[PDB]
RNA sequence: UCACAAGGCUAAAACCUUAUGAAACUCCGAAGGGGCACGCGUUUAGUCCGGGAGUGAGGCUGCGAGAGCUAACUUCCGUAGCCGAGAGGGAAACAACCCAGACCAUCAGCUAAGGUCCCUAAAUGAUCGCUCAGUGGUUAAGGAUGUGUCGUCGCAUAGACAGCCAGGAGGUUGGCUUAGAAGCAGCCACCCUUCAAAGAGUGCGUAAUAGCUCACUGGUCGAGUGACGAUGCGCCGAAAAUGAUCGGGGCUCAAGUGAUCUACCGAAGCUAUGGAUUCAACUCGCGAAGCGAGUUGUCUG
RNA sequence: UCCCAAAAUGUAACGGAGGCGCCCAAAGGUCACCUCAAGACGGUUGGAAAUCGUCUGUAGAGCGCAAAGGUAGAAGGUGG
RNA sequence: AUCAACGGAUAAAAGUUACCCCGGGGAUAACAGGCUGAUCUCCCCCGAGAGUCCAUAUCGGCGGGGAGGUUUGGCACCUC
RNA sequence: CACCCCCGUGCCCAUAGCACUGUGGAACCACCCCACCCCAUGCCGAACUGGGUCGUGAAACACAGCAGCGCCAAUGAUACUCGGACCGCAGGGUCCCGGAAAAGUCGGUCAGCGCGGGGGUU
């Protein structure tokens, strides 16, 4: 990930391949002018869990991880960017993509495998040692299981920021 | 005389001729008596030389310059600090 | 309850008077009845009964108030207002203003 | 379709969509690329095409609800007073809105059920799919 | 700061109009030379698209 | 407060996660606007007293709303500008739009909006592109291997897409469902064997069968080729009554159209010269104000 | 009174809603004192709210009537 | 003092005219035209389902986009 | 402002507030104690009010810790918008030029400045 420039007059890439963004934590409050295919390219593939080292006009490495996008709404292409410049030893609190590995003894029965949370907020995972994803087992399932926040398997020291009872993957009758 | 009703349901020319606001703002030499805000209830209370008449109006005691406080808001208030 | 101090110390309308104000500490067997300009937050005068009081504790009632007409006399406080926390002004309050309006 | 209780009648105006993700609820979604009023009827014509052509599972979700109404001409008048609530309940949609996503069902299965609904309404639209994460 | 009207009054608000006659110019093509005063300059900005600034 | 979307939960109210709508909701909240003081400035009006009025049918456009069909050359407000009372240029024609406010004279000059093939003033101008429909110079949903430019997903000289030779599955006329339902009216699945390969299989055929093909498999060939989307200009959709047309002729061998650049035309605007008027300050003729003359400035629908 | 009303005032319509033509010798003056609606748990009539009790409790109450503003340091509620 | 038609014409007051008369109004209706096109008339889109089987030979629920200006209207612009 | 601390009162109404854990007692403050009368509870000394110690700092208060909740809250980009200039039959939309939110995020806080009196530094 390379950039160039960062004043407030952005008519200089306005019409070109380029996203304004800034980054931040406690020190340092820079701003951006990024290539928008480089991003798209590779935001979709390290999301809000992934992290990636940020290379400044010249050569100022920074390891920086995808806080919030606000994207232009009618034309879904992204507008603006937050990065939050990570530290070494402890992070923030990250939504996490809730995935589904296995059939269900329920949805081939006659109904089907509804993920009601998408994302899920973890706490203090560790920066570079968090999770890309959350496989989570279904099969033991029939129809009015529900499965929530105790009973999700955390990879190592992690710590869940989601209320105990709170309905994670939940499989529904038909029709 | 039939039984339908005496008053028909469904109007609409209602309304009344109605008033109000702030007379004299921040920064203005003031006589005596004269109104400085024109209220329903207590937006503004009144401050230091500063009397509330029947209706919650706020008029000048003294003579002076017209001072605003705006406490955080919710309680605001219209003082005179007089340049003599 | 505590909305009896604030009643009447909102009622004692400040500098529209002029005149100063004199608290009251009665809550204990040992006062304060100060006498604070409205104005500069600054305190005149002030009587207490912590350091000797004689023996008395609700007794001491009239000396108290005695001894702080007296002390601001010596300053020239002519003009002042009273005013009590919850104290219903009747025995050992009642005593410190009728001391002070007798002493000056 | 029309709400419980009210205040009877209201008024109109239009500028760009305020309160509509992309994802949340389903896996894809149907978005409004033109601003408009979408009927009742007109949405309860889409439910019922997507609802066919699933069969089972009921899995869609109507994001967009008439909250409002709109008046008529009793025959031709003007000399006389205000008109009749009880023509139409509306949704007024501005460009980027979800009106419609589906959960479960394949990607044709759904490119398919929405191109269907599209044909329902009264405006450009488009279908989508993920990375919208703004708030979960 | 040299100032000079070079579009009409006529079918321009009330405003910019006082603004162009305080300014001193009474014809298309009059020109006079201006103080860098905020006042002087303010005036200049709000009849900008009227006139043609040298410096 | 009222309305409301998926779920949790409990005996539904509440409550929790996710999610919204609001003229008469508001924890927030601009840009603007209004009052006052000052004039750092630049201007030129205002106020008060008294004489005389006329006008109290407004109209369009933009913007902000209600009514109305988010109709009207509609109605009723707000706000700006024009017409009313406004000539001149442009918009074919055309109160209102665009430009610009006409004191008079000239067979002088520069410009605005608009223009520069001929009618008709002035480049049949320069450069890089687009469209081939007379689009330009009649609207939409919807539709489409129309051309131009950028992106996303794949498959490939270890030889793909298309095309011809050739194979077409055994189980099995899958179970259900039936008067029958055999790859092909509908409910559940999409498991297995042989291999170079064949999916309880796509569309047609019969009443159910069979037929005749595809998804997949080699040879022969040889080099790119198939699908979602973005966008520029174009196509279809596209039927009304006296005779046709963009004002016309005519125009792609641009006189259409995107971008940049200059040169000219173009008004009663600005300018040149001459003259007149209004108000003013400055000179003066007179016994004084004032009226005459006389500069300079300014004015004159 | 509220909305229309374009965050000063004002502003139309056979535009959207609703109330008034009173009442109170205390519902006024003043001086004192008091603090609400609702929920949860627990309790004899009762058992949905209720008379009581304890926790939570800027007001979710009240203000003679419509609404808006306002208001608990009271304008609410008691008495001399 | 429902002088409430609420700036309140007298203390005191209803109808009818196709027997009608005058002064005016295109400031204002009926006819026609004009603008609009809700309604009216036609056409197109999608394809549920009917067609023993097969959406499209015919037919086309729910819903959507236009055209016309022959209906009823809206509006009140020249013509009283 | 010698340094601490406590009681009164204030400017300041959440960056000052709550919960949860703790330190405090014989200086101050609270409960506590009894109460027949001043005076008082539409019933009761709960409350006001009167007479005082011990006992205990329990509860309340005071101080101190802590970011779980509240509360404050950027920068960037945006919505919107004065003025300028345009598109579309319309709903609606755009470009230039300044002004610029709300929400959210980084992060910030378990306050800060007074006047008076009391008690300690064995
Ligand atoms: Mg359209
Ligand atoms: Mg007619
Ligand atoms: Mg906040
Ligand atoms: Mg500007
Ligand atoms: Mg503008
Ligand atoms: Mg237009
Ligand atoms: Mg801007």
């Amino acid at each position: 990930m390379e950039l160039t420039a960062k004043p407030r007059t952005p008519k200089q890439k306005l019409d070109e391949s380029m996203i304004a963004a800034v980054a931040y934590n406690k020190e340092n409050n820079v701003s951006f002018a990024l290539d928008r295919k480089a991003f798209d390219r590779a935001f979709r593939q390290q999301s809000t869990t992934g992290l990636f080292d940020i290379t400044v006009e010249g050569g100022e490495t920074f390891p920086a991880l995808v806080k919030a996008v606000q994207m232009d709404k009618r034309k879904r292409a992204p507008i603006h960017v937050d990065f939050y410049m990570v530290t070494y030893g402890e992070p923030v609190e990250v939504s996490v993509p809730v995935h589904t590995t296995g059939r269900s003894q329920g949805e081939v029965q006659g109904g089907l495998v509804d993920i009601v949370v998408h994302n899920l907020q973890i706490v203090a995972p560790g920066p570079r040692r968090i999770p890309q994803e959350l496989v989570v087992d279904v099969t033991k399932m029939n129809i009015g299981d529900h499965i929530t926040a105790g009973d999700i398997k955390l990879p190592e020291g992690c710590t869940l920021a989601a209320d105990p009872e709170l309905t994670v993957v939940s499989v529904l009758p038909p029709r | 005389a039939h039984k339908k009703g005496v008053g028909s349901s469904k109007n609409g020319r209602d309304s009344n001729p109605k008033y109000l606001g702030v007379k004299k703002f921040g920064g203005e030499v003031v006589k005596a008596g004269n109104i400085l805000v024109r209220q329903r209830g207590t937006k503004f209370k009144a401050g230091q030389g500063v009397g509330m008449g029947r209706d919650h109006t706020l008029f000048a005691l003294s003579d002076g310059k017209v001072v605003f406080i705006n406490k955080g808001k919710g309680a605001r208030f219209i003082s005179i600090e007089a340049a003599q | 309850r505590r909305k009896l101090r604030t009643r009447r110390k909102v009622r004692t309308t400040t500098a529209a008077s002029g005149r100063l104000r004199l608290s009251v500490y009665r809550s204990s067997k040992h006062i304060y009845a100060q006498i604070i300009d409205d104005s500069r937050g600054q305190t005149l005068a002030a009587a207490s009964s912590a350091a000797l009081k004689s023996g008395n504790k609700t007794d001491t009632a009239a000396a108290v108030g005695k001894a702080l007409a007296a002390a601001a006399a010596e300053k020239g406080i002519k003009q002042v207002v009273f005013d009590r926390g919850s104290y219903k002004y009747h025995g050992r309050v009642k005593a410190l203003a009728d001391a002070a309006r007798e002493g000056g | 379709k029309r709400t419980k209780f009210r205040k009877q009648f209201r008024g109109r105006m239009t500028g760009d969509a305020k309160g509509g993700d992309y994802v949340a609820f389903g896996d894809y979604g149907l978005i409004a690329m033109e601003p408009a009023w979408i009927k009742s009827n007109q949405i309860e014509a889409c439910r019922i095409v997507m609802s066919r052509h699933f069969r089972r599972g009921g899995k869609i979700y109507i994001r967009i609800f008439p909250d409002k109404p709109v008046t008529k001409k009793p025959a031709e008048t003007r000399m006389g007073k205000g008109k009749g609530a009880v023509e139409y309940w509306v949704s007024v949609v501005k460009p980027g809105r979800v009106m419609f996503e589906v959960a479960g069902v394949t990607e044709e299965q759904a490119k398919e059920a929405f191109r269907l609904a599209g044909h329902k309404l009264p405006i450009q639209t488009k279908m989508v799919k993920r990375e919208v994460y703004d708030e979960a | 700061m040299k100032i000079k009207l070079v579009r009409s009054v006529i079918g321009r608000p009330g405003n910019q109009v006082k603004t162009v006659q305080a300014l001193g110019l009474r014809k298309i093509g009059d020109s006079r030379e201006v103080s860098d005063t905020p006042a002087v300059r303010g005036m200049v900005k709000t009849v900008k698209h009227l006139l043609e600034v040298q410096e």
